[PDB]
Parts: structure tokens; sequence; C-alpha cells
């Protein structure tokens, strides 16, 4: 009887899970990162001036191997 | 006499003229709370601020813990 | 600045309303232009204080800094259509953009 | 701006666009089943294997049968007007917060309300085009339930956006780690379901589209594909305040699957309010919007207004 | 004002607007309280019982908001360009905004709404718009230094207010276009002295106050109302129509005063020809005045029957006959004053 | 030229508003779009003033207040027309 | 690119307001003009707010007009006339040439954003709206403000007394 | 901001070809005299809708505007908390508040925001 | 606007080396690296600020780039795999980098800071 009801309600909590968990795979096929980056801040926008006046990719991060030794 | 009157006809009016006495009552001792103590020099402040020791600004500086 | 005629408690609100004194890079100018406008008046301000007039008119409006501007821009264009400014290196190169 | 992100962000938007679009088809088979079942009755059972393509019958037919070309009417702009209610009532969804950065939308309530007057907007140019009096009637009652509920929806807003301290609805799922808001705002959690019902042009706010007051409303005059697009404008706004619902008064997590879960939950309540309450007048509605559910936002804003002046000098 | 405590209301915010207007040193807070001044004037001039009072109100309406929307977008280019308050060296932009102030102030050529208007209204409301309504633009005028197109308004003004009121046998059209005539008194002396123009303003409005009085009480909205008015001596009808030979400026009266304060500041000031322009003009408003003084100097007219007792209010003729004593013995003051040193 | 690159446009939208707002219209209303219309033109204006100074937007919603105020006053002198007269034709009233 | 497209749609779209006789023309031409015009504001300031501000009021405000245009004025013929269309499609298409031949860095606004906002400012990285929208609420001007609450109020006290609702509802020939 | 221009544009080209799909895939029937007809219930109009509409919430209207433009003046003062006098914002907040409830119940006292009727 | 009576820095006084890090690079060893540069940063920015001329303070840059060097070769000599794992996952675990999405690496890190 009323387990009918579950057909056509499960369709509608899938599909709009569809559009944030693919691009939580979206994003790891050609940003690499799950989270691309927020712009509600000046200095999160500044700071990823800052990545993309470094590389060409933002999302990619210089860690220690950059800095010369000396 | 009216106040029935009211609590009959318009009970959410009533409701809602009670809780905005009482915030009328939280802002006072809020207000009171704030200004009891030091609150116009916060601990936290916006901004990188720096200030010289001869400063008037300087001896205001709070030393809490967080 | 204008002057409050026949000023009551009522100008004391209103003259507060538009002002370069907050936060601004101008005001201080602003300020300075204020100044004589308290020593000399608002009529022997106008004749007196030229130079500060005026440094605080092209530091917030931007008028000489502008034409100054548009007179870079509009003379490589210029060179460009004359021919003395080849169209490979018509612009010169970029500035970062973590500068300025 | 990386390059990737632009194309990223087209593609996130195209496909909420479309899942949008498949859960408000799978969203009129939810109420055409549970609808029924809040009744004695069934739903759509025999299409299909057990009444799952059934929206598919109901847009197949929709999209073949013939397009009205009404005599008194201004056809083009009888034409135009769905498009447009379907275009702002998928173009709301863009404001959906997101845990990654779909949209970096700081001021998603103002956003909210702009789409909320616009979709409206489209309704009444909806109504008057046809050159029906019941579509006239219609479209003005629809301008009068939007003039009752508009100043009611913001100032609710602002009460909850005092909570949160800035109008980025991703800082509701901060303020939502311990626990949901549904404890806090309980009579505006039956007051914000007073105002999505007459948000969505729905029981017991439907005096838009009346089946008995009126014949079907400000849709008298529409028909296959003009009816389809208002019809999908109309419940993509269901599911909009569905899952605003979901956002303010629970939490506000988009990575867990009981999130989607409470968006079925709240849809679900939407039909249920239909298929329970009977109509209002909307003589009642302009009486109830303007002097308790308004009274009720400025009286319980004041008591915000204390309680942040309270939290404000004990942080 | 009358029969209602909101009439009250919105006088207070009149004066609030306007002291609001007037006292302003940036030309954003003079227009917002202009906006003030319109909001509280728009509902005192309607009556649902009189069809012309609307339309009145209408066409007040659409002349200072068509006015007000000029006056702010020359103030923000005058901002654009000289980012003060003001402006160094006069340009276009302070002749639009003197020009949306001439509008507000109902100054020649712009002049063709405020008659026109005026019959649509009662005495009081009357004396409002010419008296009141005319303390924020004039003011707002002192702060440019403008000679021509101040000059050109000065000229067309009493040029048009002593010709256009000869037509007119309404007694509000033609106060209206006798208001008209003072204006450009009025702004012959704003460019030579703000203290003269304050005076010539407030004994304008103080005769303007006890004229307005005289036809409130009585109802006398039209010309010959004023033959068929009935009073129980006729040497009482010859000295209440003295008022309007002191309007005409004519000594030894009150009115001859601020006319001659005027123009002994314009001749110290060196202005002449366009003072011996308001010369030929105020003889026409003299003549204009006369055909009012027709109605008691000829002190015995046929006269109608029916009516045998005339009626007044206690407190409004007790105030109006104060007033009217200093309208005519009034230059015997001249020794008390000590505003025009 | 710098008065003629910026800022010029909203001068000549709002003499093409005042020029509609002064047209022979058959309604008043036609009047209070056109009134709205230079509303509109006016917050261009006063905006870009407010924005080349900083901190002084606060004053692009008392503008917006007053003009409103306007509009309401515009509406309801809209209204009492129908309490003298059955229409809003401008031809309708008096001219004098 | 975008600020000269707006320049063009703002242009195109006044001429077309300067010509339109009936008052859903001009409802329609100016809601389009309003959103052209809430995007190009937005251009100007830092953040987003006063065109999300300014939009609120012009539907708030027009959703009355239109009630008005059903009570007065509900019946009048439209007019589509072909030299108007052939007018605006030539000037539109004109200028979208003249603003794609153009430098954009002479065009375009000198009014700072907030990424034109230099590194060293250090009030341009706090929230987006708070420096702007604080002398609202600061001791000199917050008595502007309650002048305007009591300007409102006064405004309705007019509104009741200009339209009686007791003399019965609105419409033509009454 | 820019994107969202370009995603507004999509979305109303995306609508649009829906509604051409589904006006080109719809069935082609000859237009009859008195199908394309205002409907008015089965039987003839007697009135176009056209005719002038009767409005008995003229002030409730006018109320909304003049409300809707105090709407415009609240928005603000969640921002301005943390970074203004603590006592002028509740001063300012307090009276704004208790203005518009005076306002408010004062035309239910009178009862404007009853239809006129 | 510059003119030529105005002196300005030559090319060869800016030609030194810059931190070339990342953000999350930068975010991860944050709190660190303020402790050990903690006067040249308050120096630098009291003089940025009332002097408020670039051509001012570029001694006091140098040592503020040259304290954030010198912190990041200390970092860089010992356990370096450790702070590239607070990096990676300060990265990767939030939009916005916050360090409360992840706690343990930052505790290996610390860990490490501590013993070292
Ligand atoms: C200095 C600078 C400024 C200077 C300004 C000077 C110019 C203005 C002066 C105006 C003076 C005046 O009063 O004029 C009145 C005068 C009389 O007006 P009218 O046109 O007769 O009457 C108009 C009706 O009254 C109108 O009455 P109505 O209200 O009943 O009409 C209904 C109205 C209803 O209109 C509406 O509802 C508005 C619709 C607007 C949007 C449309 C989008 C369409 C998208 C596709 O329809 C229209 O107005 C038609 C609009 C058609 C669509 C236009 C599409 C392009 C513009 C798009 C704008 C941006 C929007 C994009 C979409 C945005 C979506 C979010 O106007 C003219 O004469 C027009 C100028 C014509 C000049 C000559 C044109 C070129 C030559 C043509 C003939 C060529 C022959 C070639 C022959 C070749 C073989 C031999
Ligand atoms: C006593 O006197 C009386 C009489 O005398 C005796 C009478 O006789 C009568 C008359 C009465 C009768 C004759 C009978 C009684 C009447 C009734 C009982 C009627 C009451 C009952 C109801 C109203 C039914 C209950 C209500 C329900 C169930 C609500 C739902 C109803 C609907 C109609 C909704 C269905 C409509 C739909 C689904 C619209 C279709 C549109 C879509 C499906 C679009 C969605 C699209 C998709 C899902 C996919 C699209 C995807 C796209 C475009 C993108 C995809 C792209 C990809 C690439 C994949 C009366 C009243 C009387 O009193
Ligand atoms: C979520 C669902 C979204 C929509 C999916 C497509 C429409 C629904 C499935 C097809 C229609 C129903 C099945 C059907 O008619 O099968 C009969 C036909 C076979 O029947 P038949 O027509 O050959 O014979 C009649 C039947 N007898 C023999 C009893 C007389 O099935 C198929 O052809 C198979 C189709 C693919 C099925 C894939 C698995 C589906 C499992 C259930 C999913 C829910
Ligand atoms: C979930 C959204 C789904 C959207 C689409 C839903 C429907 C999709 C499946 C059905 C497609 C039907 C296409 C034809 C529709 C019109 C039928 C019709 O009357 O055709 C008569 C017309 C004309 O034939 P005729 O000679 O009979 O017409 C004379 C006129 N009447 C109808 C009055 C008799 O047929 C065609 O135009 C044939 C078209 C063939 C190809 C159709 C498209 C195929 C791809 C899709
Ligand atoms: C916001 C959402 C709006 C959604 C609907 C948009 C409708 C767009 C219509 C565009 C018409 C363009 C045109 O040329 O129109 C001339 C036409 C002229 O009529 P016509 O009948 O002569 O045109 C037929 C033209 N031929 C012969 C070539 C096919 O007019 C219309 O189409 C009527 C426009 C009505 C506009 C209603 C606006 C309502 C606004 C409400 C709020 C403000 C109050
Ligand atoms: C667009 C929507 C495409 C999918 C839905 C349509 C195709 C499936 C379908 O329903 O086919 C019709 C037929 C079942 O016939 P039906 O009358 O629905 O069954 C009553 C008994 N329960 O089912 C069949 O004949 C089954 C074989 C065809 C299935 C095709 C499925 C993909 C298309
Ligand atoms: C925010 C406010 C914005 C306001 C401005 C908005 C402007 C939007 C643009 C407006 C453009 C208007 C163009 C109008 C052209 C048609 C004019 C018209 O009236 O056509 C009439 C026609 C039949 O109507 P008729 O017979 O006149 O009946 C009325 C009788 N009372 O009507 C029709 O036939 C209906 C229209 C059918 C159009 C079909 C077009 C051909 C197909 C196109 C390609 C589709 C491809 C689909 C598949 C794609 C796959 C990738
Ligand atoms: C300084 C300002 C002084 C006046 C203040 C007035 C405040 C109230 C304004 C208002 O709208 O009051 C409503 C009503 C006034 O009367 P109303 O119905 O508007 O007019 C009918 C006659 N045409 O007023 C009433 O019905 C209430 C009774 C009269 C007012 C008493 C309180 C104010 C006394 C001063
Ligand atoms: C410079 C020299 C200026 C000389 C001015 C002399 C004034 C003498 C005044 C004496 C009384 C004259 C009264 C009179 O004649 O008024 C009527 C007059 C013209 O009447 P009109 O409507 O043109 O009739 C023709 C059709 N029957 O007038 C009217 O009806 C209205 C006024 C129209 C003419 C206005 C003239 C304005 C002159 C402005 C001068 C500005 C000087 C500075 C410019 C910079
Ligand atoms: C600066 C702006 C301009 C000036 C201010 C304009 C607005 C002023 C508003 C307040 C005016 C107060 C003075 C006039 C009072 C008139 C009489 C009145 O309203 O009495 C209060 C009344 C009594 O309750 P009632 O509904 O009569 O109950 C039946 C009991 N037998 O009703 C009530 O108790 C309910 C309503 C009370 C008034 C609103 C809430 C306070
Ligand atoms: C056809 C247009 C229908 C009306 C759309 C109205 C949108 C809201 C009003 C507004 O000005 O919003 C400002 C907002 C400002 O953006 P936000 O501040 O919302 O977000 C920042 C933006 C990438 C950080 C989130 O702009 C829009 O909404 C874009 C409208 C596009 C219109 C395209 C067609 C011309
Ligand atoms: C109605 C006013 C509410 C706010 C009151 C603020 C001041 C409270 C007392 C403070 C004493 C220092």
């Amino acid at each position: 009887m009323w387990f009918e009801i579950l057909p056509g309600a499960v369709i509608i909590t899938t599909l709009l899970s569809v559009p944030i968990y693919a691009m939580y795979g979206l994003d790891k096929l050609m940003i690499g990162n799950a989270f691309r980056r927020n712009m509600d801040e000046r200095f999160s926008r500044v700071m990823y001036q800052r990545d993309f006046r470094l590389t060409d990719n933002p999302y990619k991060m210089n860690g220690l191997e950059q800095i010369p030794d000396e | 006499s009216l106040l029935k009157r009211a609590w009959n006809e318009i009970p959410d009016i009533v409701g809602g003229s009670a809780l905005a006495l009482a915030g009328i009552v939280m802002a006072t001792i809020g207000v009171a709370n704030y200004y009891a103590k030091d609150g116009d020099n916060r601990r936290y402040k916006l901004g990188y601020v720096v200030y010289r020791h001869d400063d008037p600004r300087a001896l205001k500086v709070r030393n809490d813990e967080d | 600045s204008l002057t409050p005629f026949l000023r009551l408690p009522l100008t004391d609100l209103t003259g507060c309303l538009i002002n370069h004194q907050t936060y601004d890079k101008c005001g201080k100018f602003e300020m300075k232009m204020m100044e004589c406008f308290e020593a000399y008046g608002l009529e022997r301000g106008k004749r007196e204080c030229a130079d500060l007039i005026s440094d605080f008119q092209e530091c917030v409006g931007m008028q000489k800094q502008l034409m100054r501007f548009h007179a870079m821009r509009n003379e490589r264009y210029k060179q460009w259509l004359k021919g003395e400014r080849k169209g490979q290196e018509f612009f010169a190169d970029p500035p970062r953009v973590d500068a300025y | 701006m990386f390059y990737m992100e632009f194309i990223l962000s087209l593609i996130g938007s195209l496909l909420l666009i479309i899942c949008v679009l498949v859960s408000v088809a799978f969203l009129t088979l939810l109420e055409r089943k549970v609808l029924g079942y809040i009744q004695i009755r069934k739903g759509p059972n025999k299409v299909g294997l057990m009444g799952i393509p059934q929206p598919f019958c109901d847009a197949i037919k929709l999209f073949t049968k013939e397009q009205t070309y009404p005599l008194l009417s201004n056809y083009l702009s009888y034409y135009i007007s769905p498009i447009f209610s379907l275009f702002l009532s998928l173009f709301v969804w863009m404001c959906m917060p997101f845990f990654v950065k779909l949209y970096s939308f700081n001021l998603g309530g103002l956003f909210f309300l702009c789409c909320t007057s616009l979709g409206v907007y489209t309704v009444m140019v909806a109504g008057w085009s046809s050159n029906s009096n019941y579509a006239l009637l219609g479209g003005l009652r629809a301008v009068a339930q939007t003039i009752s509920y508009e100043v009611s929806l913001a100032l609710i807003l602002l009460s909850f956006i005092f909570l949160i301290g800035s109008y980025n609805m991703i800082y509701f799922f901060f303020y939502q780690v311990y626990m949901w808001f549904l404890i806090i705002l309980f009579p505006m959690a039956l007051v914000w379901v007073s105002i999505s019902l007459a948000e969505t042009n729905r029981t017991p706010f439907d005096f838009a589209e009346g089946e008995s007051e009126l014949v079907s409303g400000f849709n008298v005059e529409y028909s296959s594909g003009g009816f389809a697009l208002i019809f999908m404008a109309e419940y993509a706004s269901i599911l909009f305040m569905s899952m605003l619902f979901c956002v303010i008064f629970l939490g506000c997590d988009v990575f867990n699957l009981l999130f989607y879960m409470k968006l079925t939950f709240i849809s679900f309540v939407f039909i249920w309010v239909r298929g329970t309450l009977p109509r209002f007048r909307y003589d009642k509605l302009m009486y109830l919007a303007w002097k308790c559910f308004l009274s009720f936002s400025l009286n319980y804003l004041l008591f915000f207004i204390g309680f942040k002046i309270l939290l404000f000098s004990l942080l | 004002m009358f029969n209602n405590s909101s009439k009250i209301l919105f006088i207070t915010i009149m004066i609030i607007g306007t002291l609001i207007t007037v006292t302003s040193n940036s030309w954003l807070g003079a227009w917002m309280g202009l906006e003030i001044n319109l909001l509280s004037f728009i509902p005192l001039l309607s009556d649902n019982n009189n069809l012309m009072s609307t339309e009145a109100s209408l066409k007040y309406f659409l002349t200072q908001v068509l006015a007000s929307t000029v006056l702010l977008f020359s103030s923000i280019l005058l901002m654009l360009k000289n980012n003060m308050n003001n402006e160094i060296n006069e340009s276009f932009t302070s002749m639009i905004i003197m020009s949306a102030l001439l509008l507000k102030s109902g100054a020649a050529p712009f002049h063709f709404w405020f008659p026109n208007m005026m019959e649509g209204l009662t005495w009081m409301n009357a004396l409002m718009l010419m008296t009141w309504q005319k303390i924020a633009p004039l003011m707002l005028i002192s702060y440019l230094n403008i000679k021509y197109l101040l000059l050109i308004s000065v000229i067309l003004s009493v040029i048009i207010g002593a010709i256009g009121g000869l037509n007119q046998t309404s007694l509000r059209k033609l106060m209206a276009f006798s208001s008209i005539n003072h204006l450009g008194w009025m702004l012959s002396s704003l460019m030579i002295s703000e203290s003269i123009w304050l005076i010539y303003f407030f004994f304008y409005s103080f005769l303007s106050f006890v004229l307005t009085f005289m036809f409130n009480i009585f109802k006398l909205f039209h010309l010959n109302q004023l033959f068929s008015w009935f009073v129980n001596s006729k040497i009482l009808k010859f000295t209440l129509f003295m008022n309007f030979l002191s309007l005409g400026g004519l000594p030894p009266f009150l009115g001859f005063l601020p006319k001659w304060l005027v123009i002994q500041q314009l001749t110290l000031c060196n202005q002449y020809f366009m003072l011996t322009l308001m010369m030929m003009s105020t003889l026409i408003t003299l003549f204009f005045y006369l055909r009012i003084c027709y109605s008691a100097f000829m002190m015995n007219y046929f006269e109608n029957n029916w009516i045998m007792k005339m009626n007044m209010n206690s407190i409004n003729y007790n105030m109006y006959m104060i007033m009217t004593f200093f309208s005519i013995f009034g230059l015997f003051l001249i020794s008390l004053f000590y505003f025009m040193f | 030229m710098i008065m003629i690159l910026y800022w010029s446009l909203p001068m000549i939208l709002f003499i093409l508003g005042l020029f509609c707002f002064v047209s022979n219209r058959k309604h008043l209303l036609s009047m209070l779009l056109s009134l709205e219309f230079i509303v509109l033109m006016l917050f261009f204006m006063l905006f870009i003033y407010l924005n080349m100074l900083n901190y002084e937007s606060y004053f692009s919603m008392m503008f917006l207040t007053f003009s409103v105020c306007e509009g309401a006053l515009g509406l309801s002198i809209l209204v009492s027309m129908i309490r003298t007269h059955g229409n809003d034709y401008f031809q309708s009233f008096s001219i004098m | 690119m975008i600020q000269l497209m707006l320049y063009s749609l703002i242009i195109t779209t006044s001429i077309i307001f300067l010509n339109m006789i009936h008052p859903l023309a001009l409802g329609l031409t100016l809601l389009i003009q309003t959103i052209f015009v809430c995007l190009l504001t937005g251009l100007m300031t830092k953040s987003f707010w006063y065109s999300y501000i300014l939009f609120l009021i012009f539907l708030g405000g027009m959703l009355v007009l239109f009630i008005y245009v059903t009570s007065l004025a509900s019946n009048e013929m439209f007019n589509l006339s072909m030299k108007l269309t052939l007018f605006s499609s030539l000037i539109l298409i004109f200028m979208l040439i003249l603003s794609f031949i153009m430098d954009k860095t002479s065009s375009s606004l000198f009014l700072m954003n907030n990424d034109m906002q230099s590194i060293i400012n250090m009030n341009s990285y706090f929230m987006e709206n708070s420096l702007s929208l604080n002398k609202l609420y600061n001791f000199p001007t917050n008595f502007i403000t309650i002048l305007l609450m009591n300007y409102l109020l006064i405004t309705l006290i007019v509104i009741v007394k200009i339209t009686k609702l007791f003399k019965g509802p609105i419409r033509m020939m009454s | 901001m820019f994107s969202i221009i370009f995603i507004a544009l999509l979305i109303l080209l995306i609508t649009t070809i829906v509604m051409f799909l589904a006006s080109i895939l719809s069935k082609k029937a000859l237009i009859d005299r008195e199908k394309s007809s205002p409907f008015e219930c089965g039987f003839d109009p007697k009135s176009s809708s056209r005719l002038p509409f009767s409005l008995r919430f003229f002030l409730i209207t006018i109320i909304f505007l003049i409300f809707d433009v105090e709407i415009a003046l609240i928005l603000p003062m969640i921002i301005i908390m943390k970074y203004s006098n603590i006592m002028i914002w509740t001063i300012t907040s307090i009276i704004f508040i208790l203005i518009l409830l005076i306002g408010l119940y004062h035309e239910w006292n009178q009862g404007m925001l009853n239809w006129s009727n | 606007v510059i003119t030529n009576n105005t002196t300005l820095p030559e090319e060869s006084e800016l030609n030194v080396q810059e931190l070339n890090l990342s953000s999350a690079a930068l975010r991860a060893g944050a709190f660190h690296l303020g402790k050990q540069c903690e006067q040249a940063n308050n120096e630098f920015m009291l003089c940025r600020q009332e002097l408020d001329d670039p051509r001012a303070c570029l001694a006091e840059g140098k040592a503020v780039t040259s304290c954030a060097l010198d912190f990041f070769r200390k970092v860089k000599k010992t356990c370096h795999e450790e702070f590239t794992q607070y990096a990676t996952c300060l990265d990767k675990s939030s939009g916005t980098m916050a360090f409360s999405h992840c706690r343990k690496t930052q505790g290996v890190f610390d860990k490490c800071i501590k013993d070292n």
C-alpha cells in the first residue's frame, strides 16, 4: 500500500543529489582539487590573483621544492 | 479589561508584544553589559594595527587569554 | 562648500551628509581647503585659496590625470594610424596583476 | 580568472537545470501519488511499470497537442510569458548553496527576493495577455497576493539573516553545526510555510489558479506547451522553497543524502498541506499578511535585535 | 488649519521641510527639504468636494516634481564638475539650478502654472502658496551670483505680472498676478542685499496676510462680490480698502516702506535702468488695485437688498484689524526699526 | 572631452526622459512612468557622483525613499482624480 | 565590452521609451531599462548592493502601476511601426559595431571597483558592504535616518488623507 | 556577475528552444472561427477584459509601496552592528521598528487596512 | 602622477629573491611564521602606515621577505613531507582553506615543529 509512494520519491532524492556529487568528481578530473576557490572575501580573491600570477594553474600548489637551496 | 479583549481577539499581537518587550529588555541589558566593561576597545581588531610605545592607544591594549 | 542661510539646529543633521572625511584619500586636501574656508571665508576663499581648491578638484575629480591618460592613449593610436607604430609592437609590456 | 572554472560553472549550472527539470517531472509524479494516498485512493499505477513513466506520458501529450491561437489576445505577449516564467523559475536555482564554488552569491537573499518578485510578474503578464475575464481575475488575484506577502517575506528573511550576520546562505551551514534552526524558529517555521505556499501559488493560497472560484485561473487560455512551461515554473518554485525550508530551518549541509531526503520530505509537506486545508479568500489573505504576519515579523525582529545585542556583549 | 488636526500636522511638517531646505549647506539637503515641503503641501490644497482643487493640486505636483528633478540634475552636474557644493566661476549648470529654482518660485517666463492653478484654491492655501512656498526657492537663489538670468527674470516678472493682471476679474488670479509682480521686486533685491530681500518679503507677506483675511472671512472670490459686500458703515469699508493702496506702494502707508528700501538699496548699488522699468510696472499694479478700490471709494452703491447683517469670526476678525491699523499707520514705526542700518 | 567620454550619456537620457514627461500624452499614468524613468537616470547620475567618493553611497537609498514618496504622491493624486472626475484624461481637466 | 553593450542597449531602449504611447509598452520598456541600469550601476561600486535595492524598489513600484493600468486606460490600442523597428535595429547594430571597434580602456569607467582598489587599502579587506552603509547608523547622520522614518510616517498619513477609503473603489467613470 | 548574465542568456535561449520545439511538434490543425474565441465558460462574453477593473485595495497598494521602501532601509543593519557604536545602532533600530509599529497599528485602528467597500 | 623630479629606486635594488609560495603553502605554517617574524612585520607595517610611501620601508620589506625565506628554509630542512601533507590537506579539504576542516595533519605538523 503506502510503500509505493517511495518509488517516485527516491528519484527526487537521487537526481537532486546529482549536481553536487558529480562536480565532486568533475572538479577532480580537471582541476585536481574537489573544491574550486571561493571568491566571497577580497583577500581570497587577491591571493587567487597571486596563485594565478605564480602558475597558470591556480590550483597547482607551489611547495617547498620551488624554494632554492642556500 | 482591554488586555482580555486583545488576548481573546488578537492573541498573536499580544505574544508579539511580549516578545518585543523581552527584546527591548535584552537590548537594554546587552547595551549596559557592553558599556559596563571596555566594549569599545575590542580584544581582536580588524586589520593589521601597530602602535608605538609612546602612543596613548598603546596602554589601552588588552592582554587577556583566548 | 555652501553656507547655511538663517541657520538653525536643523542644519546640524544636514551638514555631515556628503563629505570626504570618511576614509577617503582626498579628504585631508579637502580638510585643508575647509580650513581656509573657515579662515578667509566663502568669498575670500574663492580668490585666496586657488591653490588648495585646485588640488582637491584634481584629486577627487581626477580631471588632469584623465586628460593626461586620454592624451597618452590617443597619441599611440595616432602613431598607429600614421604608420610610425607597428601593429605587433602596438602595446607595451603588461604589468603584473600583483602590482597596484 | 582560470579558464577551467568558466567551463565547470557552465557544466554544473546546466546539470543543475536538467536535474531540477526531471525532478519537477517526478515531483508531479510524487504529488499525484501521495496526494492520492492522502485520500483512500491510489496514485498512477497502470502506465509504464508502476507509474514511473507517467510524467513522460504527461510530457509527450502536452508537447504534441495543438497550440492555441486565441482571437482577442495579444499573441506576441501571450507567447513569451511562460518562457520567461520558466526562465526565472530555473534562474532562481543558481542561488543554491554549493559547498564547491558554483557561484559566489554574497547577496543570495536579495537575489531570491528579485527572482521571487519577477516570477509573479510573468504570472500577471500571462494573465492579462490571454484576453479572458477569468485570466484577468487570476492575474489581479496574483498581484494582490504578491502585494500581500512581499514585505512579510522580506522582514521574516531579515530575522533569519540576523542569526547569521551575513547575506551568504553558506554561512547558514556554520551556524547550524550543532543543531537545526527549527528549535528557535518554529513560529516562523509555520509562518515561512505559510509564506512559501503564497509564494508558489499553492493551497490554501491558490487564487492565481483557482479551479472552483475561477476556471483554471490565469491558465484558462494556455494549452499544449504554454501550460507546460507555466506548470514546470510553478513546480520548480515549489522545489526551490522546499530547498529554502531545508536550508534555513534544517541542516544546510549538501554532502549528505539526508539533506535531499529532507527536501523530499518538505516537498511531501507541500503536497500534504494542499491535501488537507481548504483555500482561503484573498481578502482574508490580505487581512492575514498585513495584520498578523507583518506585526509578528516586526515584533520578533525586535526580539532578535535585542538578543543579538545581548549576544554581542557576551562575546 | 481648518476642520482637522492633521492639517496642523501638515503645517508642522511644512515648516520643518522649509527650514530644512533653507538651512542646508549642501544642495542635496536642500533638495530633500523641498521633497518634504512638497509632501506637506499636497494634502492641504486637496478636497474631494471641490472638482477644481484636485486639478490645482495636480498642477502644483507636476510643476514641482519637474522643477525638483531638474534641480537635482544640475546639482549633480555641479558636484561632477566643480566638486565642492558651490562653483568658483559661473557656468551653465548654475543657470540650470537657477532656472529650476525659478520654476519653483513662479517667476516669469516659468510663471504660467501659478495663476492658472490659483483659480482652484481657497484663500488660506493661496496665502500659504504665495508666501511660505516662496521662502525655499528664493533663499536658494541667493547662493548663485548670476546677473543676466536674474535680470531677465526680474524684467519679465515685473512686465508680465503687471500686464497679465488687468484681464482677470477673479480676485484669486488677480492676486496671483500681483504676487508675480511682487516676486520681481524680491528677485531684484536678491542680488544687492539679502537683508533687504528679507524685509521686502516680510512686509509683502504681512500685506498678503492681511489681505487674505478680508477675503477669507467674507468669502470674496470675485470682483463684484466686493461691490455686493455688506458693511454696517460705509466709512468702515472705506478704511478697510486702504490696504490695496498700501500694497500698491503709495505713501504714507506701510507698503511704501519695503518698496522704498528696495529702491534705496538699488540706487546705492548703481542700478537705475531696471529700477525705472520697475517704476512703470508698479503703476499698472496700482491700476488693477484700483478696480478693487472702486468698491469702497465712491461712498454709495446700488447694492443688493436681501442681505442685512454681516457675519465674521471672532479671533480671525480680531487679528485682522490689528494688522489693518499697521497697514495704514505703519510709517509711524519708522523710528523703532533697526534692521536697515 | 572628459565631460563627453564620462557621464555625458545620462544627461542625454535625462533630457529624453524630460521630453517624455512633457509630451502630449492622453493619460497621467504615462507621465508617472516617465517620472519613474527620470528617477532611474537621476539614480544613475547620483550614483556616478557617489561612486567617485569612496564610502558615501549610503545617500543613494535616501534619494530612492524621496522618489518613492514622490511616486506615492502621484499615485494618490491619480486616485483623487477619480474622486472628482471619471477619468484621467489630461484634456478632461480644467485648463484654467 | 559588456559595459559598452549596456550603453547601446540603454540608448536603444531609451529611444523606444520616448516613442511609446501605450502605458504597458512604457512599463515593459522601463522593466528592461531598470534591468540594464541595475547591471550598469553594479559595475561602478565595489559591491552589488544598491543594484539589488534599486531592483526591489522598481519592482515594488510598477507592481502597483499595472493595477492602475487595468483600472485606468485598460483599453488602448497598440500600434507597431516598422520605422521604429528599423531605426532601433540599425542604431543597435551600429553601436555594437562601434563598440567592437573601440578601445575599451578609454571607454571604461574611472570609478573604482573592488579589485581596482590597491592592495594597501586595508578598508577594502573588510566585509564588502560594511563601510559603505555604515553612515546610515552612525552618530552624525542617524538624525537624517530619524527624519526619514518620520517622513515615511507623514507620507503614509498623507496617502490615507487624500485617498479616502470610504468614498468607494476607483475605476473609469466611477 | 558577467557569468550570471551569460547563464541567464543561456537559460532564456534554452527555454525559447523548448517552446519552439513544443510549437514545431504540436499538432497542426486548421483554425476554426469559434475555436480561437475567449472561453467565458462556454457562452458569449458581453464585455471585453479590457473593460476597466474596480480597485478596492488602492490604499493597501500604496501602503505596500511605502512599506517596501521602508524594507529597503532595514537590510543594511545586519552588517552595521559589528562596525558601529552599539548605543546609536540600538536607538536607530528600536526606534525604526517602533515607528513602524505605531504606523501599522494606527492604520489598523482606523481600519484603513480593510478593503474599500 | 610620476614626473622626472620624483626619485625612484633603481631596478638593481628591486631584483632580490621573493617568496613564491602558493596560498595553501602560505596558510600552512602561518601561525609559526609570525612567532619568528613578529619584529620585521610589525616594524614594516607601522612604518608603512604613517610614512604611506612605497619608497620608504623598502629595507623593511627586504627584512620581511628575508625572515619569511629563512623560516621556510628551516621548515624545508626538517620534515618537509609533513608540511607537504598539511599544505595538501589545507588545499584539498575545503574551498576557503579553513583550519577546522582537517586538524590531524595540523597536529602531526605541530608535533614535528615541537620536536625539532
Ligand atoms: C452537485 O453538483 C455538481 C454536479 O452535478 C451533479 C457536477 O456535475 C460537477 C462536475 C464534477 C465532475 C464532472 C467530476 C468531479 C470532479 C473532480 C473529482 C475533480 C477533482 C479531482 C482533482 C482536481 C484531481 C486531484 C488533484 C491532483 C492529483 C493534483 C495533480 C493534477 C494534475 C492535473 C497534475 C498533472 C499535470 C502535469 C503532470 C503537467 C504535465 C507537464 C509535465 C509532465 C512537464 C514535466 C517535464 C519533465 C518531467 C521532463 C522535461 C525535461 C526537460 C525539458 C529537459 C530534459 C533534457 C535532457 C537532455 C534529459 C460539480 C463540481 C458539482 O458540484
Ligand atoms: C524582459 C522582457 C523582454 C521583452 C522582449 C522579449 C523579446 C523576445 C523576442 C521577440 C521576437 C518576436 C518575433 C515574432 C515572430 C512571429 C510573430 C507572430 O505573431 O507570429 C504569429 C504566429 C501565428 O499566430 P497567428 O496565426 O497570428 O495567431 C494570432 C491570432 N490572434 O505565431 C507563431 O507561429 C508562434 C511562434 C512560432 C515560432 C517558430 C520559429 C521557427 C522555429 C525556430 C527553430 C526551432 C528549433 C527547435 C529545435 C532545436 C534543436 C537544436
Ligand atoms: C532577463 C533578465 C531578468 C532579470 C534579472 C534580474 C537579476 C537581479 C537584479 C540584479 O541587478 O542583480 C544583480 C546581480 C549581481 O550579482 P550578485 O551580486 O548576485 O552575484 C555576484 C556574481 C558571479 C560572484 C555570483 O546580477 C545578476 O543577477 C545578473 C542579471 C543578469 C541579467 C541578464 C539579462 C540582461
Ligand atoms: C527603547 C530604548 C532601548 C535601548 C536603550 C539603550 C540604553 C540603555 C541604558 C544604558 C545606560 C548606560
